[PDB]
């Protein structure tokens, strides 16, 4: 992969 | 060009803690530290932000690797397919960055991944970045370089500028 949390 | 994360969440503490918690069996664990330091260097370097190692416990950025499930609910998948990922900035899972095991990653005198490549695309999600448009930026969504204008302009956006 950017991830949210 | 760039882009940042919805809401544009950043680090706003002057120092940030980052830990390498776990290594990979295809390199020594000096080469991994030493690329890990250059590519938080390639973007600190541009904006008003200090970095701090440590090496026990939980700090801010979380970097490391593992095969499969590991305590976020984004699982690794096996050889192939998803590579890495990382968390916007914010508390708990938020700035970690994480490696999957079951690729193959090299410092570039060997087949693999080339790590610092990877890092700095991972850890610029750690800061604020999300992905550009711009297919020179190390931001750019698919996988010897440098960061893009492109890349410089949004984390200076995002933080200000150093100098
Ligand atoms: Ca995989
Ligand atoms: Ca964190
Ligand atoms: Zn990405
Ligand atoms: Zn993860």
């Amino acid at each position: 992969x950017g991830l949210v949390x | 060009g760039y882009s940042l994360f919805p809401n544009s969440p950043k680090w706003t503490s002057k120092v940030v803690t980052y830990r390498i918690v776990s290594y990979t069996r295809d390199l020594p664990h000096i080469t991994v530290d030493r690329l890990v330091s250059k590519a938080l260097n390639m973007w600190g370097k541009e904006i008003p932000l200090h970095f701090r190692k440590v090496v026990w416990g939980t700090a801010d950025i979380m970097i490391g690797f593992a095969r499969g499930a590991h305590g976020d609910s984004y699982p690794f998948d096996g050889p192939g397919n998803t590579l890495a990922h990382a968390f916007a900035p914010g508390t708990g899972l938020g700035g970690d960055a994480h490696f999957d095991e079951d690729e193959r990653w090299t410092d570039g005198s060997s087949l693999g991944i080339n790590f610092l490549y990877a890092a700095t695309h991972q850890l610029g999600h750690s800061l604020g970045m999300g992905h550009s448009s711009d297919p020179n930026a190390v931001m750019y969504p698919t996988y010897n370089f440098k960061l893009s204008q492109d890349d410089i302009k949004g984390i200076q956006k995002l933080y200000g500028k150093r100098s």
